């Protein structure tokens, strides 16, 4: 019932929600075939669709 | 009539923070015409003190005494300018009747009484009534206050008339139950015609006996050296654009003597090996005079700054100048980014005509980019083709929305320049020709970018209803 | 008809070719050699 | 200071990556080859700030 | 002359003999050949 | 077989334009003719004088 | 008085409407127009 345990962590354009986020991965240049597994819990556009 | 009685009456009302008096006026058929009046959208007026250049601005002197030295992004001043000149322009009240009428058997037919000295004929086509103010700063009244006045039409476009306070109040100065029921029953005094300061409107100005006006004692004085401070406000105003011009020629003339006069091709027309090319020269001397000769402000060069000194040539000019300077594209926005993406140009051109002595003025062109080669191609706003860099008896004029520069002799060589602003200042560069934007009345949608329908149209021919 | 099917190949590879078509225009006569026509798909990740 | 850092934490340089495996590895491939020998296991694990 | 970006045609001839086929394609690609030339012309040591 | 007329296409020897293709100007004799019109229409003619002064005739 | 061309050999020409035509005026025209712009 906090507001966010981790706030660098968090926000849409944060740290990590441009590091990992794999929508914000693509702008970066990232190979494809490795395995990061901070993607499927920072995949928010394929969480909330 | 009916506008007019409202109109005295809020100017009885709002005396306690703005201090104008009621100037009642008609118009006719010698200033603007059925067509032009029958759609007009509302009409605009804002006076110019004897020492002071507006209302709306500061008291004692302004900011816009700085040029705009030809900067790139501020086209002029930024656009802080575009909401203080619109912010001194107020909104006045309006009414066409646009059918024939006798004045003096109109007001006589409706519910005034007319009393003149003698019953002249007043035969006009459609009278519009409106009402402006002359601003009385204390109670006395300055007689080289001028008064402009401008008149939209739905499109855009504008025309502009000025006059002085000597001309207003020739006479009318040196003659000296309900409200409306009593203006009804006494009524108009008398009529008079007043001219603009270049004489060329004749519009008539109507002075009611129950003006309120005449109740405040106003007082008056015509002094000389304030009139020359009024005469020298309206050379600035009037030499705006025309030192422009010169500002034009002298930079040609410099730019022929920088390099000489050996100067590039800049525009796709072939040329022959055979024909003598003194005979053109000559013919660019000539229609370069005729050019210095029929100079006006209805030109090519002012109608390509017209459009800059709004705020969305700020945007475009910002968002422009942040996309051509952007760095070499990379694989990662290539692949799945948004990719990115100025078609064809929007100039403006004068074409002067050596043989025939006649120039034209205001002329629209789209101009392209030969893909073959690196050379300009002008098109109509149409899609045929200007054949008249073929004609060795013409010359051409192009400006850029880029406000760069090509004079262009008949073979499809170009003089390039760039336009000169530095020896300008601000503010008549602003009140002379700022495009103004359309504010909502009848006959438009609520939010921006909509398809619009007809006019309103307040008719002389239907029946208005 | 280039804007309208430039927004429906919205994928890496086919984005990866049209940016394998920047090179030379001589050796872009040599890039491409024609395999034929297709009558079946199978619709999976790996169409067959 | 981009030869010192990478002289630091161990890892290489992309030793010149070319044009097209520029776009190559923006179309996903393998790059890090397998280690001497593994008698645990094939090693995975992240970071988050 | 900067862009060398090109065409695609599917061209459905009634023409069997190749070489009277190239004869109604220098006929009906004169802009392209003369732009070839052009570039022939304005880019020396060069290779197209 | 005789003299006949047909529609040859009319030949003439022209130039494709091109970015340095350059019109050279006399210098010595144009840009000295030139010279006095420039210095003689730098004073006076400004167009800024005649309806000023027929605002001011009418005033007067 | 006479202009400095890059091309040295000059073109035939397909003659297009469609395109710019040339100053097309002979030396009689010019002549002329030289007494016209005189008097």
């Amino acid at each position: 019932f906090a507001a966010t345990h981790n706030p660098w962590a968090s926000q849409a354009g944060c740290l990590s929600d441009v590091l990992y986020n794999t929508r914000h991965r693509e702008r970066l240049g990232y190979n494809s075939k490795f395995y990061s597994p901070c993607a499927q819990y920072f995949n928010t556009e394929e969480i909330i669709a | 009539m009916e506008t007019h009685l409202y109109s005295d009456l809020a100017f009885e009302a709002r005396f306690a923070d703005d201090e104008q008096l009621p100037l009642h006026l008609v118009l006719d058929q010698e200033v603007l015409s059925n067509e032009e009046a029958e759609t007009l959208r509302y009409v605009y007026y804002r006076n110019v003190d004897s020492a002071g250049r507006s209302t709306g601005r500061a008291p004692g002197g302004d900011e816009d005494d700085a040029p705009a030295s030809d900067d790139a992004e501020d086209a002029v001043g930024g656009d802080r300018a575009f909401d203080r000149e619109r912010r001194t322009w107020q909104r006045a009240c309006f009414r066409v009747l646009p059918r024939p009428l006798e004045l003096l058997d109109y007001l006589r037919q409706s519910g005034l009484t007319v009393t003149l000295e003698k019953e002249q004929r007043v035969r006009m086509f459609y009278a519009v009534f409106t009402t402006l103010g002359l601003r009385c700063p204390d109670n006395r009244l300055s007689g080289a206050q001028t008064l402009h006045l401008r008149l939209v039409w739905p499109d855009g476009s504008y025309r502009d008339w000025e006059f002085l306070a000597r001309d207003l109040l020739r006479e009318e100065m040196e003659a000296n139950v309900a409200r409306t029921d009593e203006w009804k029953g006494a009524g108009v005094s008398r009529l008079r015609e007043v001219w603009d300061v270049q004489h060329r409107v004749r519009l008539r100005v109507l002075w009611y006996v129950n003006s309120f006006w005449r109740s405040r004692e106003l007082s008056y004085d015509d002094h000389e050296v304030e009139l020359y401070r009024a005469l020298d406000a309206y050379r600035a105003r009037i030499a705006v654009e025309y030192v422009l011009i010169r500002a034009v020629r002298d930079e040609i003339y410099a730019v022929l003597r920088r390099d000489g006069g050996a100067l590039p091709q800049r525009f796709a027309c072939h040329v022959s090996r055979n024909m003598s090319w003194r005979v053109v020269w000559e013919l660019c001397r000539h229609a370069l005079a005729l050019w210095m000769d029929w100079a006006d402000v209805r030109s090519c060069i002012i109608k390509a700054l017209t459009p800059r000194l709004s705020r969305g040539a700020a945007a475009a000019a910002q968002r422009a100048r942040r996309q051509r300077e952007r760095s070499a594209p990379k694989p990662q926005e290539l692949l799945f980014g948004p990719r990115n993406e100025p078609a064809e140009q929007t100039w403006y051109a004068d074409v002067v005509r050596c043989v025939r002595a006649q120039v034209d003025l205001g002329v629209e062109v789209r101009a392209a980019r030969c893909p073959r080669t690196g050379l300009w191609i002008v098109r109509d706003r149409r899609g045929r083709l200007r054949r008249w860099l073929s004609q060795p008896e013409v010359c051409v004029l192009y400006v850029t929305p880029d406000l760069d520069f090509y004079w262009v002799l008949p073979g499809g060589f170009a003089v390039s320049s760039r336009v000169t602003l530095h020896g300008l200042a601000q503010r008549a560069l602003r009140d002379r020709f700022q495009n103004f934007e359309a504010v909502l009345a009848r006959g438009m949608h609520v939010e921006a970018g909509r398809q619009e329908p007809e006019t309103p149209r307040v008719s002389g021919r239907r029946l208005p209803f | 008809t280039r804007c309208l099917l430039e927004s429906v190949y919205t994928a890496s590879a086919a984005r990866a070719a049209l940016q394998w078509l920047d090179l030379g225009p001589h050796l872009l006569h040599r890039r491409l050699e024609t395999l034929g026509c297709v009558k079946t798909v199978s619709l999976g990740i790996t169409s067959l | 200071v981009d030869r010192w850092i990478r002289h630091a934490a161990g890892v290489e340089r992309p030793q010149l990556l070319d044009t097209e495996t520029i776009s190559m590895l923006t179309f996903g491939s393998m790059s890090e080859r397998n280690a001497a020998a593994t008698v645990h296991g094939q090693k995975a694990a992240c970071e988050l700030i | 002359g900067p862009e060398t970006r090109p065409g695609i045609y599917v061209l459905t001839s009634s023409i069997a003999h190749w070489q009277t086929l190239v004869d109604v394609a220098r006929g009906k690609f004169a802009r392209e050949r003369c732009s070839f030339v052009n570039r022939r012309i304005t880019r020396p040591r060069q290779i197209p | 077989s005789l003299l006949h007329t047909f529609w040859r296409l009319p030949v003439a020897v022209f130039f494709e334009p091109h970015e340095e293709n350059v019109l050279r100007c006399p210098e010595r004799v144009l840009r000295r003719l030139l010279e006095d019109a420039a210095v003689t229409m730098r004073g006076g003619g400004w167009r800024e004088d005649v309806l000023m002064d027929r605002v001011r005739k009418r005033y007067l």
